[PDB]
């Protein structure tokens, strides 16, 4: 990445953590899902189609002051090409950025033409008058960009008068060493240790970068993604457990530490398999990090996006299809017959654990996540 | 069914032995092979060898000892706690 494109690496991943901090305390959040990059993105098309504090708040809400709006749209520009870089795009990873507007509003050239260009967005009008129809636009355009892998952004619709941003993601981790395609069979969740949820779960032995914090009581383990271009990190309480306890821990800081202790040895990993699906509606969460005006019917500025002052941000739906699945690269099966895999560690993932993707080439977080309650239907 | 069968030596020597098995109903992703003497108070020997595999040559063994050798198949059911999937034999190698 350039210099500017860094920066705002460093700065979608602190958002992201201060976001999916915020999500966490909500009683009502279960699974998390957030793409930095994707979320910086939807802050930069707010000030792309913003003006004065409507634009200003979004810079703010990033931590991006000291940067002008050119070095703000290029360098989250970048970031949303350097995406692909770790993956095959258009088959693990499929990204569409919508924004809908009322029918009764008609977008900007010079708006659509910057937008498309920097962050890739889609401009259309939606009918808010039926409801089912609103939704199935919306739902049908998030299942083709998906390819039904996120069949539904929403079942509701709650504010049914501004702009309607819509982030649709299908993800899917390409491990460096595959599991086998027939290691794979149904077990437990522990949703809480009263509550327990049926999952098919794959499983595999092998060498990985691992960690046990005995003092903290949790587990953490480095899975590399395809040729090592990025890796997926799993911190996993010993205990079934509510995350909130680590979740404390989850610091740029503690994160170096747990980094710096690992330790590269023969680990049995089990994950769930299954597409997780995990829609979040971004605007209360970022209204309560800095983005009031561009929320507010009344004080909000896009005129930039549209022409008038007929525009207020309603919603930042950010929808994900993330799937744990076997597939990978191929590796030398003579690796079994090897002494280093005699006693391996147990990482059995059958209670609620955070995961995070990072690209190892820009250094830059791809996504963060929890997994505490698996749909409950994706099981053979 | 869903545990190795038709354990057996192939070939004897004084200080080797080529087993071979047959693999269980279920997908193997790799074997555990242990030996060791019968009856006896050293710790048992072992090796993995990948699930593809139903054949294994344990060297180093003593001319005219006993040796109990265990085959584990490893595959999705012993993860998370679940049973071992063993068969065992005894076996004298030939002072020869």
């Amino acid at each position: 990445l350039s210099p500017k494109a860094a920066t705002l690496a460093e700065r979608s991943a602190g958002l992201a953590f201060s976001l999916y901090q915020a999500m966490a305390k909500d009683q009502a959040v279960e699974n998390i899902l957030l793409s930095p990059v994707v979320v910086a993105s939807s802050l930069g098309l707010v000030s792309l189609g913003g003006k004065a504090t409507t634009a200003s708040q979004a810079k703010a809400v990033l931590s991006a002051e000291q940067l002008r709006d050119e070095e703000v749209h290029a360098g989250l520009g970048e970031l949303l090409r350097s995406l692909s870089n770790s993956t095959a795009r258009n088959v693990t990873w499929k990204l569409g950025s919508r924004l809908y507007g009322p029918s009764s509003v008609s977008f900007a050239e010079d708006f659509v033409r910057s937008s498309k260009q920097h962050y890739n967005c889609e401009h259309s009008k939606i009918n808010f008058r039926d409801k089912r129809s609103a939704l199935q636009s919306i739902n049908e355009w998030a299942a083709q960009t998906t390819d039904g892998k996120l069949p539904e952004v929403t079942k509701d619709v709650e504010r049914t008068d501004g702009a309607l941003l819509v982030n649709a993601m299908f993800f899917k981790p390409h491990w460096d060493e595959k599991f086998h395609h027939k290691m794979v069979d149904n077990r437990g969740f522990m949703v809480t240790r009263s509550y327990t949820v049926g999952v098919t779960m794959m499983h595999r032995t092998g060498l990985y970068n691992y960690y046990d914090d005995e003092k903290e009581k949790l587990q953490i383990v480095e899975m590399p993604l395809a040729h090592k271009l990025s890796s997926l990190i799993i911190l996993m309480p010993h205990h079934v457990e509510p995350l909130e306890r680590l979740e404390k821990l989850l610091t740029k800081e503690q994160l170096k530490i747990w980094m710096g202790k690992m330790q590269k040895k023969a680990v049995a990993i089990s994950l769930p398999k299954g597409v997780v699906e995990v829609t979040h509606d971004l605007q209360k969460h970022l209204a309560g990090l800095g983005l009031t005006e561009a929320i507010d019917k009344n004080k909000a500025d896009l005129s930039r996006m549209s022409g008038k002052k007929d525009l207020y941000l309603a919603s930042v739906f950010h929808a994900t299809a993330f799937e744990w699945d076997t597939e990978g690269n191929p590796f030398d099966q003579d690796i079994y017959g090897r002494e280093e895999l005699r006693s391996p560690k147990l990482f059995y993932a059958d209670h609620p654990f955070i995961f995070l993707v990072r690209d190892t080439q820009s250094g830059s977080l791809l996504f963060i996540g929890r997994l505490v309650r698996p749909k409950g239907d994706k099981m053979r | 069914s869903d545990v190795p069968r038709d354990l057996e030596v192939v070939a004897a020597t004084p200080t080797s032995l080529l087993i071979s098995w047959y693999h269980p109903e279920q997908y193997t992703e790799y074997y555990r092979i242990t030996y060791g003497e019968t009856g006896g108070n050293s710790p048992v020997q072992e090796f993995t060898v990948p699930g593809e595999r139903e054949t294994a040559t344990i060297s180093g063994l003593k001319p005219g000892v006993d040796y109990t050798i265990t085959v584990y198949a490893v595959g999705a059911e012993q993860y998370g706690g679940g049973p071992d999937a063993p068969i065992s034999i005894n076996y004298r190698t030939p002072h020869h």
